């Protein structure tokens, strides 16, 4: 309960010694940064035209797409993140996980 | 033997080819599934590259084992010299080609007599090489150059050369009597043979073709090689029209630079 803690030497260095053994695949980053909240700034107005807007994988079900993806797919608005619209597998999936997005995305 | 060093080279380039089969195979193959549009095309696309690299790579190995059965059995200093000697050479080798085909002198001014020893050498050593060649020199009347070039069991020329310049040439065949009969070289006379004529012909151009203005050595070595040509004569045939006759004659016209048989209607 607050503990205010530092980590001792002998963690650092056996976690050090951890990619020696473990490698590291990849990680993505979701929250893809293409909001006009962050670019707009006070008494500079900003005029943008129609059609303009001066490693892809599905974000909700960890499937990875090719060089070019095939089927098209759905982004939300708020986040970012980019899914598959028609889930491939419905016979043999997790409906209590598959059910939890088909209206909104967090 | 020098075909070793051009067999290592391809086994090198074969193996370093098949080398980057493999990798372009692999990276292909994992790249995946691309779009083209509709779904038919889509279909075949992937297939048909697929098939290439594979087949290429079979290709490459099956030439690269056709090659394996073809092929068969202070110091650091020195070795910076041969490998620059080496280099120059052929650094100017390329420079004097090119140099002389596009000459930009407009004449020879601004704004002949040698000894008969000098003539005497270049021809020998003219004759030394092309062992089918036979060449007799004699010095009938003055200094003027009377020589006698047998060329196998088919030619017999006489050149007149006044001062190492060639001047006439009569060519005839075999058995025909060459000397007169006083035992002399018999200089005004003709073949008997319409084309041993046309051949003498041909020779008149070609000694009116060859003509530097400063080496007179190259001009006779030029004339000898292009005469070297014609011992071939009667086994050829023409590079235009196939057969060996045309209007009862065989093909007496050798290209320059490029010896070739030729009938004289072909051009
Ligand atoms: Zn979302
Ligand atoms: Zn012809």
């Amino acid at each position: 309960e607050g503990p205010a803690s530092e980590p001792d030497e002998a963690l650092v260095d056996e976690c050090c010694l951890l990619p020696s053994q473990l490698l590291i695949p990849s990680l993505d980053w979701l929250p893809a940064s293409d909001g006009l909240v962050s670019r707009l700034q006070p008494k500079q107005p900003l005029r943008l035209q129609f059609g303009r807007a001066p490693p892809k994988i599905d974000h909700l079900r960890r499937l990875h797409l090719g060089a070019c993806p095939t089927e098209e797919c759905k982004a939300c608005t708020r986040c970012g993140c980019v899914t598959m619209l028609k889930s491939p597998n419905r016979t043999t999936a997790v409906k209590q996980w598959e059910q939890r997005w088909i209206k909104n995305c967090l | 033997v020098s075909v070793n060093l051009e067999a290592f080279s391809q086994a090198i380039s074969a193996i370093q080819a098949l080398r980057s089969s493999v990798s372009r195979v692999f990276d292909c193959l994992k790249d995946g599934m691309r779009n083209k549009e509709t779904l038919e095309g889509r279909e075949k696309a992937f297939i048909a590259h697929f098939q290439d690299n594979l087949h290429s790579v079979n290709r490459d190995l099956n030439e690269l084992e056709r090659l394996s059965n073809l092929v068969g059995k202070l110091y650091s200093q020195l070795l910076q010299a041969y490998k620059w000697s080496n280099k120059l050479q052929y650094h100017a080798g390329l420079a004097s080609g090119l140099l002389n085909q596009q000459s930009l002198k407009r004449s020879a001014n601004q704004m002949l007599v040698l000894p008969p020893q000098y003539v005497d050498d270049v021809i020998s050593r003219i004759d030394r090489m092309f062992p089918e060649m036979s060449i007799h020199l004699s010095r009938p009347n003055g200094t003027s150059a009377m020589l006698l070039v047998t060329l196998g069991k088919v030619l017999k020329v006489i050149v007149v050369m006044r001062s190492l310049f060639i001047d006439r040439t009569i060519v005839k065949g075999y058995n025909e009597n060459v000397y007169t009969e006083d035992g002399k070289l018999d200089i005004w006379s003709k073949s008997n043979y319409q084309v041993f004529q046309k051949v003498t012909d041909h020779a008149t151009t070609a000694l009116l073709h060859y003509q530097l203005p400063q080496m007179p050595d190259v001009v006779v070595r030029s004339f000898m090689t292009w005469l070297r040509s014609y011992i071939k004569l009667f086994q050829a045939p023409c590079q235009r029209c196939g057969k060996f006759l045309q209007d009862g004659l065989p093909p007496t016209w050798r290209d320059f630079r490029t010896l070739e048989a030729f009938h004289d209607t072909c051009r």
